[PDB]
DNA sequence: GGGCTGTGTTTGTATCAAGTTACCTGAATGGTAGGTGGGGAAGTCCAAATATTCCTAGTAAGACAATTGCATTCAAGGCCTGGCTGGTGAAACCTGTTTCCTGGGAAG
């Protein structure tokens, strides 16, 4: 049937830094597994950040900490101001 | 013409720090499972990317026991590995009890 | 199916070139049966926890995910197969 | 009747990642309840800063190696490269890799 | 306010196999948090072997296996066969 | 097994330098609970039998 | 409130004490200088961890189960304070 | 009279690892993690079970450190643990990149 | 001075992937109504942090003594390397069977 994937949103992120550049089938995998396994971490410590303060919502707060966890250094610097520009850009339309 | 020991073997460290072949090859690792997998529950199939899934977490599992090997035969002064080394490596993680 | 002696399917250079990898100059003869012995240990948990999701759904094949789930147990996670 | 065009709401923050998939794989992984329509939005982002950030290095190595694809040899070595990168996937082992090309500078020939 | 334990519930062990015998405050909240914890990770795992076969149910089959996972070797055979005995008197009463 | 070490040490109680000691006695226990630390409770008496004095 | 030269403040015995409990017999001098620095890198990577979950909360508070949760994250678990 | 070497320290060994006290004393590890936290966020409060969560896991890991310190200078056939041992100890667990 | 293994450069094709699309359905969006959850502002009370001294215990230090650790030399064992033989592993080929694989369906 339909297995669901991030394939697709890798040509479109790999042609925006390396536009002349191809990617294996093989490795395509490792960046689809990639993303599965970051998001249920993000996801899966923002999940338990909302027992941990006792509510039952998943804001845009509690990602921005589910990063601030898992990313070390450097990267937990960038991914979050690559954040919050695709959120200000998303709310001030609609 | 006579290599001296130390120089075939620095030749394959080089080598095989920059491949990213099989080691362990298939059937005789395959075969491995088919000893473990008999007791917990006899009659079982294997899809072959789960045994791969094995030949290449059993291979991160030793070289990362020997690269953590190494760092204890280079602490007694040595160049050689002794199996008094694995089993003080494996005592430090807490790999077995 | 029985089919034994095959932990000393493990050859005495296939241990010499995972040796390789991790940068090892030189090895003793007794790393061989201590090599073994950490080899089988470490896939008596793993085949012990995956055979467990394979039994539970009522497989009998224990598939690609199987593996990856088990290995997502001990903490240790294995990209590139899925999960 | 017909109806106005439909934008979708990857291509209304700036993003590659999808909005509308990721929303849905908040509510159907029992992560939790209630899911905010901005929280979809900001995980799609860090998704696409942390995708670009592996293929931004594994670009670099196939380039230096002077390849077209990327083959999962560069992926191995584009993480254990960087510091931070392997700071988050300390414990994870890459499919079809090997290791870094390290001698501990003691097994030098004599 | 209220604030739910297992503390009461040690008592009624403790006083199963050792019935002259006290236990002190510090050591009963590490008996209380060896329960949430290990609560947790049976649930937390019954959790995930929901999505792993694609069904919204928790059923008492779903805890076998996820005690067969976080128990090893001898406590796998005993807290199996020590639930089973909870079930079917459970299940023969009502 | 905590009610054999307080009974062992002659105490009423169970404080939680048993729950310590009940713990990384049993082997099977042990591997549970094998990352985690357990509040006040010091480590096992323990000597490599190398460090004996001459 | 700033208050230094409390690296300093792991003396010279406590560290011996420590190492005692270890079952070590002779020391150097040269570890004093060494455990306090692997020191700080254990509290360099908890507290960092710790302050993010009561900053999340809006708390001014780092309570108990803050870092119990911190060393959740980790794979150090403690018991005895909750969570 | 006059004890030789290693007679009071293995009088230690077995005192220390009876005892369930506070080796390192309250105050000058409170005052330590008033360094860390400046850093992070300025004015901060803590309470003193969540200080005691941390003398109790800060002792947790120097202990847990020592112990597989002295396996590796037994090893390296002494008895003297140094700052080569415990450097080579956090490289093979994995707790220091 | 010479040699060996690693390394590089160029070609062709097979394979793998890149390409574009056809549809078709799945899903992704738009517009809305509803309630609920959470967010926000407040207050008494609560817990921690500080200013203090006081005393005491162990911390810090100076001296000394002896063991251990180190550096060297001695002795040989163990392991690395290579010249060789062959047994199996793997790759290519063929399939029947078995299991799944959701999916639908019947019946108690
Ligand atoms: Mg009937």
């Amino acid at each position: 049937s339909r297995k669901e994937s991030y394939s697709v949103y890798v040509y479109k992120v790999l042609k925006q830094v390396h536009p002349d550049t191809g990617i294996s089938s093989k490795a395509m995998g490792i960046m689809n597994s990639f993303v599965n396994d970051i998001f249920e971490r993000i996801a899966g410590e923002a999940s338990r950040l909302a027992h941990y303060n006792k509510r039952s919502t998943i804001t845009s707060r509690e990602i921005q900490t589910a990063v601030r966890l898992l990313l070390p250094g450097e990267l937990a610097k960038h991914a979050v101001s690559e954040g919050t520009k695709a959120v200000t850009k998303y709310t001030s339309s609609k | 013409h006579r290599y001296r020991p130390g120089t075939v073997a620095l030749r394959e460290i080089r080598r095989y720090q920059k491949s990213t072949e099989l080691l362990i090859r298939k059937l005789p690792f395959q075969r491995l499972v088919r000893e473990i997998a008999q007791d917990f529950k006899t009659d079982l199939r294997f899809q072959s990317a789960a045994i791969g899934a094995l030949q290449e977490a059993s291979e991160a599992y030793l070289v990362g026991l020997f690269e953590d090997t190494n760092l204890c035969a280079i602490h007694a002064k040595r160049v050689t590995i002794m199996p008094k080394d694995i089993q003080l490596a494996r005592r430090i993680r807490g790999e077995r009890a | 199916k029985v089919l034994r002696d095959n932990i000393q399917g493990i050859t005495k250079p296939a241990i010499r070139r995972l040796a390789r990898r991790g940068g090892v100059k030189r090895i003793s003869g007794l790393i061989y049966e201590e090599t073994r012995g950490v080899l089988k240990v470490f896939l008596e948990n793993v085949i012990r926890d995956a055979v467990t999701y394979t039994e539970h759904a009522k497989r009998k094949t224990v598939t690609a995910m199987d593996v990856v789930y088990a290995l997502k147990r001990q903490g240790r996670t294995l990209y590139g197969f899925g999960g | 009747k017909a109806r106005a065009k439909a934008k979708t709401r990857s291509s209304r923050a700036g993003l590659q990642f999808p909005v509308g998939r990721v929303h849905r794989l908040l509510r159907k992984g029992n992560y939790a309840e209630r899911v905010g329509a901005g929280a979809p939005v900001y995980l799609a982002a860090v998704l696409e800063y942390l995708t670009a950030e592996i293929l931004e290095l594994a670009g670099n190595a196939a380039r230096d190696n002077k390849k077209t694809r990327i083959i999962p040899r560069h992926l191995q070595l584009a993480i254990r490269n960087d510091e931070e990168l392997n700071k988050l996937l300390g414990k994870v082992t890459i499919a079809q890799g090997g290791v870094l090309p390290n001698i501990q500078a003691v097994l030098l020939p004599k």
